[PDB]
């Protein structure tokens, strides 16, 4: 006859990532006017170029 | 016909020059149609493999 008493412990850490949407970009910008007239409802279109 | 070339501008509007000033002076002739020809060209292509 035999009796066995076991006690365990575990620790896990994972890390997942998607490779089509790996990060998000946030740009802090500022508009400048160097002409003779004011512009109401300024709506710029910009390019974010990386290499 | 008031628009000989078939564009939005009459014969007088074209010949008299009283149209948009960005139009080429070619199209100031009632026979030459004021007519834009726009095309697109791809320059490079990026692939984002979402695994
Ligand atoms: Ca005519």
């Amino acid at each position: 006859t035999a009796v066995q008493d076991s006690n365990g412990e575990s620790w896990n850490t994972g890390l997942s990532i998607n490779k089509g949407e790996s990060a998000y970009i946030n740009a802090n910008v500022r508009y400048y006017n160097t002409g003779t007239a004011p512009m109401y409802k300024v709506t710029p279109t910009t390019n974010l170029v990386l290499d | 016909e008031s628009n000989t070339a078939g564009d939005p501008y009459t014969d007088y509007q074209k010949a008299s020059g009283s149209i948009d000033k960005a139009i080429k002076l070619e199209a100031r002739d009632p026979l030459v149609a004021a007519y834009p020809v726009v095309g697109v060209g791809m320059e490079n292509l990026i692939i984002s493999t979402n695994e």
